[PDB]
């Protein structure tokens, strides 16, 4: 599922913004 | 070790000694039957991935994009370089573009996400068959993120002419600037990342000063349709409805925009 | 979510560019 994938870089790119 | 391979990009900034750049900047690379299927997925990704960007990199040669290496492409830029990388554990703390070589990075997934997204959309709604797909059209990668960078140089330079051409010549002015079946679900997963795939573009309107008798205006609309080259778009109308004059123009090239400003500003603005 | 990726991405293409420069 690519929806699955799209989630761990939004989790990854708001982790990276706000760490 | 034969071939499992990630990406990282490495940011590279250029000098004062002007014939080189140096490494500013670099992306981290972090380290049952399912956790073996997650490193599999992962793996089969990024190799789809350099292997798109590959693709579009040969549209992009022009544009400063050179493809070197059958795992490395060098994008490169006046002030910066960057390098992505599809390179294994073996070869090869912070620093200043680390954070910027891990959002390029983050990104750059995110749009072949968005791809996947498309295809599987162009199957769901038209075909009742197959997908059909072109590299110049859907499979931005490298431009939408790229694009915004060359925008913003390009934005540079034309408020730069535009300070020289007006806002020096004619005292009171100055410068504003402006922003321009149900498958549902997908079209709205899409439909968010329009913030990186819209074509970039600014409206510059310049503020002149009113004449009592007649009040000018002139506006600049600067864009990059294909993501990576600019188009201006000029406005000017004075009208005094004996003198009225209204101007559209387009312009692909900063020279003629010079020389455009430069008769506008004599003929109609200027004493 | 959409906004929520309007936002973030608003941020991420923000910081990258390093335009601010002021």
């Amino acid at each position: 599922q690519d929806t699955e994938k799209m989630e761990e870089q939004l989790d990854l790119l708001s982790a990276i913004l706000d760490p | 070790h034969s071939v499992k391979k990630f990406l990282r990009v490495r940011i590279f900034t250029k000098i004062e000694s002007e014939d080189d750049y140096i490494l500013s900047g670099e992306s981290v690379m972090d380290r049952d039957i399912r956790k073996q299927i997650q490193l599999l997925k992962k793996i089969i990704f990024e190799k789809e991935l350099m292997y798109q960007i590959k693709k579009e990199c040969a549209l992009l040669i022009s544009y400063g994009v050179s493809i070197e290496n059958e795992n490395k492409v060098i994008i490169e830029l006046p002030n910066e370089k960057f390098e992505i990388e599809l390179l294994s554990l073996d070869d090869d703390l912070p620093k200043i573009n680390d954070k910027r070589a891990n959002l390029m990075l983050v990104m750059l997934r995110l749009l072949l996400v968005v791809i996947f997204k498309k295809t599987l959309r162009s199957r769901i709604s038209s075909p009742h068959g197959l997908i059909n797909l072109n590299v110049d059209d859907d499979i931005l990668i490298i431009r939408p993120i790229l694009g915004k960078v060359r925008f913003a140089n390009y934005k540079l330079l034309l408020k730069k002419i535009i300070k020289d051409y007006v806002l020096d010549i004619v005292p009171g002015s100055s410068i504003t600037e402006t922003e321009v079946e149900n498958i549902t679900k997908l079209n709205k997963e899409i439909r968010a990342f329009d913030k990186l795939l819209n074509i970039p573009r600014r409206e510059l309107k310049i503020n002149l000063p009113l004449t009592e008798h007649k009040s000018p205006n002139l506006s600049l609309m600067l864009e990059s349709p294909n993501y990576c080259n600019a188009l201006i778009h000029i406005k000017f109308s004075a009208g005094t409805e004996a003198n009225a004059v209204s101007f559209d123009t387009t312009f692909s090239d900063f020279k003629e925009v010079e020389d455009f400003l430069h008769f506008i500003v004599a003929e109609y603005i200027q004493q | 979510d959409e906004k929520q990726i309007e936002e973030l991405l608003d941020n991420c293409i923000e910081t990258f560019v390093a335009e601010k420069t002021t």
